RNA sequence: AAUUAUAUAACUUAUCUAUUUUAUAGUAUAAGUUUGAAAUUUCGGUUGGGGUGACCUCGGAGAAAAUCCUCCGAAUGAUUAUAACCUAGACUUACAAGUCAAAGUAAAAAUAUCUUUGACCCAGAUA
RNA sequence: CCGCCUGUUUACCAAAAACAUCACCUCUAGCAUUACAAGUAUUAGAGGCACUGCCUGCCCAGUGAUCACUUGUUCCUAGGGACUAUGAACGGCUAAACGAGGGUCCAACUGU
RNA sequence: GAGCUACCUAAAAACAAUUUUAUGAAUCAACUCGUCUAUGUGGCAAAAUAGUGAGAAGAUUUUUAGGUAGAGGUGAAAAGCCU
């Protein structure tokens, strides 16, 4: 079944150059240190990682990893690398500056509790800003703007 | 080892969190984002010109729009556009000064009228006198700033807008001097004086990590602050003439630097003075400039402004108080 | 609250954050992390309290060495985390008596609480006090788990029996009219200090000292 | 930490083979790229014990030619009538560096006006 | 009080609460002629950690029910297709037994 | 340089008496170790003596020959041992 799932989402996987393949594999082992287990549970679970480049699937993963403090179990169960970065940036930023989001520190403390991973990027924007953030429809619109300006300036 | 601008978020989100309650994350975000710049024409050379084309990029003049002579324009609610920036024109001043628009606010509050005399008690670089000097048909503007280097700004500023003419009169004159000293020196000598304290510095003290007053070795300086605020507000209310108006401006949303430094010069000149200060109500203010700023009105004494993201202009406290003898 | 359950060890950091609130905090004012000290006399639980709040809020464990005997924490230590979300911080101290304990009586209470070392007081003494206050307060449930029959308000009779159920014996010099015989004797001594015990432990039912005296 | 890193491990291009209609595969080597087993070298100064903050060069001002003595600034810009070359004699000065300047000549037909700092080597840009 | 236990250690100032230990847990590996091993996942290697039983419960889209819509993810252009298909982290203690371990008490005994 | 010591390989050896649920069980020799005290402190000894103690059929002890070598070896990690 797993092979059914991977080759209905990303139909290259056989067509695509051995190199293609042995990179996005050795990306989740030697930079982002999985199990063999998870290699399999992220490959079957979303396919598409092997169309994401190399260099950009560990970046996505050092941001749940540093910036988001999550771990490898919660990564992989979540299907946080299925989703597209401008998403994560978009509603994690904006969760963090409201000062409803905060990085676990170095004992692995939080001050207030951490929203679900699944509330933050599953959940729709509507609920998602409703419930999670308890903001405007407007002015996350403004906020992604704001956002994108910093990103040509960084 | 926390750095000064999270020394500074921590502070904030103890004390403002408590302040503003539900509100504090909405300004506690807009705060992090990128602030929000309102063009400032130079009126002499380009009073037209500078209009036309800043029309044309869409912004909008709030100040002219909202008497429906400072004319300040903005872009939209939530457009997040910014300026060009001012370019020399052909006379040799510059096409406008982009600066925060609600630090233009407390200029407009001051009622200027036509003859009057004007200080301006700590004004380092602030395009507040570039305001107050524009426009404003004040005779002998006085400028006094307590350091140099920004003493220095100031004339930069003044020289790149201001034509020598005006500035060569005696009608424009800088000083480097303590304020609070001020108040000995020149008492109930000018009609309507601007005091613009030395404050908290919220938006700034976040993003700059230089010179922050929220530093471990510049704590003593920190705690300081509400005190050396009441003198200078107090020595401002001794230079008024009697009948005139003063401005007390600061950039914090501190209860602290803003409601108890007011009522507490008060107090102070009403005891050991023998002067009565009654406030001028500020509540028509808000109503006039609501499309392009959002204000936070419970505050007992003065209008605060509330940076939010739909209207980023904020930092601001300004509370007019007028001296009944 | 009691600490070997976890029981009503919620309840106390929300009072403890609002008594904060109300005060003042002066130097402190500015510092986001909150410190409290916990103190009292010896062998109440300070130290147990310490770690059951560890785990009820950090849930870690253990951070303070708990015993059961009176005098086992020996001098302020460093800090030691027990909360997170509140973050307060708990300081652990030695427990410490007084230097006057009022009433004799006052001293008795304590004895039999665990709270003085039961070897400058007398076991013997300890073991009549409570006897005495066991009678009076009706519960008679130290003559089922020693079988003392009708039950007794000498403390010497029901020492002997304890002493007999327990199969323990001394030599004891006795001191007689024709010199000093060693006498192998019930051990009196080891039944009071297992007497006591039990109490303590409270399978010899539940006690109120201070209802007698001051009821209020 | 700085400098390296054919220890391994990957890759890419050559080279060499086979096949192949240009493709595949491989590979006694060379050149790269990624990892780092290792290798080599270092621990400025002023700071009761520390922790910490700081400070280290020069200019302005008081004490008055001392100080862990007390203050303000600078690593400037603005302003322009654009401010040459050559040459007595002096200042200051360990050295190095830094100042003032008659005469003569030459441009023009009043100087620039406000009031500072980084050597050598070595790399740049040009006619 | 500490360590489960018998063991081990600083030859020559530390024998211990340290190390090891059964048990339990994590990670790596699908394979032969010199170790692992003449072995093959109930195996082997690397490492952690008292076991035992007892608790807590991160978590595993929603809404109408094997089923319909909104989501989610991708594309084609805000429209249109394509596709979803027990248990983490922890704890309080088997609870005994054992010890030239570290504290304490009683009895006896005594030139301490 | 592994004739000491650490670990390993090969070939060998020793363990009385007394009890026991029959064993990394108990008591206690030989044997191995080295707890505590006194003596000794150029000593009998460059780590001993005298008592007192721990284990003593086992992860025990011991003998012979071989092996691993300093950018290393060995280590039930004391950064301990390798004349
Ligand atoms: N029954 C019962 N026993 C408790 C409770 N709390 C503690 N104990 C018992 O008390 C002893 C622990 O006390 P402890 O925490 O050391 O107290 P302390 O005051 O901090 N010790 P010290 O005398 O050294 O200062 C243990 O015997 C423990 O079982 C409780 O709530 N109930
Ligand atoms: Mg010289
Ligand atoms: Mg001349
Ligand atoms: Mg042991
Ligand atoms: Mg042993
Ligand atoms: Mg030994
Ligand atoms: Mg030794
Ligand atoms: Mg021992
Ligand atoms: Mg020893
Ligand atoms: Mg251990
Ligand atoms: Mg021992
Ligand atoms: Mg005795
Ligand atoms: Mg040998
Ligand atoms: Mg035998
Ligand atoms: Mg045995
Ligand atoms: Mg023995
Ligand atoms: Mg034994
Ligand atoms: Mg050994
Ligand atoms: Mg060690
Ligand atoms: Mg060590």
């Amino acid at each position: 079944g797993k092979l059914k799932r991977v080759l209905s989402v990303c139909p290259e996987v056989f067509t695509m150059h051995q190199r293609d393949i042995d990179r996005v594999v050795k990306v989740l082992r030697e930079k982002c240190l999985f199990t063999a287990q998870h290699i399999t549970d992220v490959l079957h679970r979303c396919p598409t990682v092997l169309q994401e480049d190399p260099n950009e699937l560990e970046y996505k993963f050092q941001y749940a990893y540093f910036r988001m403090g999550l771990t490898h179990l919660d990564i992989v169960r979540t299907n946080f690398l299925q989703y597209s970065i401008t998403k994560i940036k978009q509603r994690h930023i904006y969760l963090e500056r409201l000062g409803r989001y905060q990085t676990p520190d170095k004992k692995g403390q939080t001050q207030i509790p951490n929203p679900s991973l699944r509330n933050i990027l599953r959940v729709s924007e509507a609920e998602f800003l409703a419930r999670t953030a308890c903001s405007s429809v407007e002015e996350f619109q403004v906020f992604k703007k704001l956002l994108d300006q910093e990103e040509e300036e960084e | 080892q926390f750095t000064a601008s999270r020394l500074a978020l921590q502070n904030f989100d103890m004390t403002y969190s408590v302040q503003f309650g539900d509100l504090w994350p909405s300004i506690r975000v807009s705060l992090l984002s990128e602030q929000k710049y309102g063009a400032l024409v130079n009126n002499f050379a380009a009073w037209d010109s500078v209009s036309a084309k800043l029309e044309q990029l869409s912004a909008k003049d709030f100040v002219s729009e909202a008497i429906s002579n400072l004319r300040c324009f903005t872009f939209s609610r939530g457009d997040v556009s910014r300026f060009p920036p001012a370019r020399l024109g052909s006379l040799g001043l510059m096409d406008y000064y982009l600066m925060d628009a609600a630090s233009l606010l407390p200029v407009l509050a001051l009622g200027l009228q036509h003859g009057d005399t004007v200080l301006d008690l700590c004004a380092a670089p602030g395009g507040k006198t570039l305001a107050l000097l524009q426009t404003g048909c004040c005779r002998n503007l006085a400028a006094n700033d307590l350091s140099t280097s920004r003493t220095g700004r100031l004339q930069k500023v003044l020289h790149s807008y201001v034509p020598q003419d005006i500035r060569e009169g005696n009608q424009v004159r800088v000083t480097s001097w303590d304020g609070r000293k001020w108040g000995e020196l020149e008492g109930d000598t000018y009609d309507r004086v601007l005091v613009d304290v030395p404050c908290t510095t919220d938006r700034h003290s976040l993003h700059e990590e230089e010179n922050n007053i929220f530093q471990r070795s510049r704590k003593k300086e920190r705690q300081m602050l509400p005190m050396l605020q009441v003198q200078l507000l107090a020595a401002g209310l001794l230079a008024t003439k009697p009948g005139g108006h003063v401005v007390y401006s600061t950039c914090s949303l501190s209860h602290l630097q803003n409601e108890y430094v007011v009522q507490g010069a008060i107090e102070l000149l009403a005891n050991q003075y023998n002067i009565k200060v009654q406030v001028e109500d500020l509540s028509h203010f808000r109503k006039l400039f609501m499309d392009t700023f959002c204000f936070f009105p419970s505050c007992q004494v003065g209008e605060l402004v509330i940076p939010n993201l739909m209207v980023n202009f904020g930092p601001m406290y300004f509370c007019k108080l007028h001296r009944l003898p | 609250t009691n600490c070997v359950k976890d029981e009503n060890i919620k309840q106390i950091v929300p009072k403890v954050m609002e008594l904060i609130r109300c005060s003042y905090r002066y130097h402190r004012a500015e510092t986001p992390e909150y410190c409290i000290m916990v103190v009292g006399v010896p062998n109440v639980g300070k130290s147990s309290l310490i770690n059951s709040l560890r785990r009820q809020h950090l849930r870690t464990g253990k951070a303070a060495r708990v015993g059961g005997e009176p005098g086992i924490t020996r001098a302020v230590t460093s800090r030691i985390q027990v909360c997170e979300r509140p973050l307060v911080f708990l300081l652990d101290t030695p427990g410490v008596l007084a230097p006057r304990i009022e009433s004799v009586e006052t001293g008795l209470k304590l004895a039999l609480c665990g709270t003085v070392l039961d070897h400058l007081v007398g076991e013997e003494t300890m073991a009549d006090y409570l006897l005495y206050t066991l009678n009076r307060h009706g519960l008679f449930g130290y003559v089922q788990h020693y079988a003392l029959a009708s039950a007794c308000d000498q403390i010497e009779w029901v020492l002997k029996n304890v002493a007999i159920k327990l199969r323990k014996t001394r030599k004891v010099k006795v001191l007689t009219g024709t010199g000093n015989v060693n006498v192998i004797q019930p051990d009196y001594a080891m039944a009071a200090r297992d007497f006591l015990r039990t109490f303590r432990s409270g399978l010899l039912g539940q006690v109120m000292l201070d209802r007698d005296i001051i009821p209020a």
